């Protein structure tokens, strides 16, 4: 389960980089797995097993109840400002099994909003307004397009705002080079901290330095700084085993100066190809078995989309993401 | 003196302590999209 979620996060990350090897990445693994686990409440047979194995659960060792309860407890763990919500937007005439709507509310905290997708601009605005509210205005356009024949959309959002334990002073932020490669740079506002003592590990074998910066309360961020031109080689080593080794190797070190850019990045993704590469196939096909939603094998996934935003500044950071699973008739 | 200078591509990971799930992950290849 911990192992599953870490294995899933790094498997997904590697597929995102393969698809767009020259772009920034920001995403939320937990948003994606929660949306897909929500979907799996309604899946059967091969459609189900592919989703849950794609999320990296071992179905010989873990039951579906254990999986859904892990997301229920995670949702409690999330709800410093941290929030996560789930919703289903459903054509009002679509007949839904009581078990599906009850389990969605109990396990995922999801209501069912009757939605007229044939009035597609209004349906799109309702979903986008739901996500805008959940993300405190940071994600306004999760849904770019919505087919008038859509039957259901499952939505997850996450919002995380935190203050640094040791905030940067804006008077120490100065324009400095950020090297895109050995020969080319861009100028960025470079924040700095001085004379701090934090967890640190120089990994000479993997040509990278790892540190932890704390937030207030009980959260922190793991940073991995590859030597120049070693990012791809570090990425190839991402795994539960490597992350655990890094965590086990951190020791407190006095740092004279730490420099971190002030910046915001965002990414929007179509995850269809990504999820197929993870083995989630039948849900998208004419053979989809989502018969736990309606009682009939009459629904298939059309698209899974994800958007995420990261803002790093002197006082703290803000992170938000959302995932939508669009479903049509077969 | 140890200096840590994030002036080239780097990764960040938010790991939840209550579950050890990864809530967010990023690669910063260019801070100015
Ligand atoms: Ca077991
Ligand atoms: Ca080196
Ligand atoms: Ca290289
Ligand atoms: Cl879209
Ligand atoms: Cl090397
Ligand atoms: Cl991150």
């Amino acid at each position: 389960l911990a192992s599953a979620n870490v294995d899933f996060a790094f498997s997904l990350y590697k597929q995102l980089v393969l698809k767009a090897p020259d772009k920034n990445v920001i995403f939320s693994p937990v948003s994606i797995s929660t949306a897909l686990a929500f979907l799996s409440l309604g899946a059967h047979n091969t459609t189900l097993t592919e989703i849950l194995k794609g999320l990296k659960f071992n179905l010989t060792e873990t039951s579906e109840a254990e999986i859904h309860q892990s997301f229920q407890h995670l949702l409690r763990t999330l709800n410093l400002q941290l929030s996560m919500g789930n919703a289903m937007f459903v054509k009002e005439q679509l007949s839904l099994l009581d078990r599906f709507t009850e389990d969605a509310k109990r396990l995922y905290g999801s209501e069912a909003f009757a939605t007229d997708f044939q009035d597609s601009a209004a349906a799109k605005k309702l979903i986008n307004d739901y996500v805008k509210n959940g993300t405190r205005g940071k994600i306004t356009d999760l849904i770019k397009d919505l087919d008038s024949q859509t039957m259901m959309v499952l939505v997850n959002y996450i919002f995380f705002k935190a203050k640094w334990e040791m905030p940067f002073d804006p008077q120490d932020t100065h324009q400095s080079r950020f090297y895109l490669s050995k020969k080319k740079w861009v100028m960025v506002p470079m924040m700095s901290l001085h004379h701090l003592t934090i967890p640190y590990f120089r990994d000479e074998e993997l040509s990278c330095t790892v540190v932890q910066l704390n937030y207030t309360g009980n959260a922190s961020v793991f940073f991995i700084l590859p030597d120049q031109d070693k990012m791809e080689e570090v990425e190839a080593m991402l795994s539960r085993e490597t992350l655990a080794r890094w965590g086990d190797s951190l020791e407190f070190r006095e740092i004279g100066e730490l420099y971190l850019p002030k910046f915001s990045i965002s990414r929007d993704y179509n995850l269809n190809d990504i999820l197929l590469q993870l083995g989630i196939e039948e849900a998208f096909t004419s053979k989809a078995d989502l018969s736990g939603i309606t009682g009939a094998r009459n629904l298939a996934v059309s698209q899974v989309v994800h958007k995420a935003v990261l803002d790093v500044f002197e006082e703290g950071t803000e992170r938000s993401a959302a995932t939508a699973v669009k479903i049509t008739l077969l | 003196r140890t200096i840590v200078r994030f002036n080239r591509p780097f990764l960040m990971i938010i790991v939840d302590h209550f579950t050890w799930s990864i809530f967010f992950m990023s690669k910063v290849t260019n801070p100015k999209q």
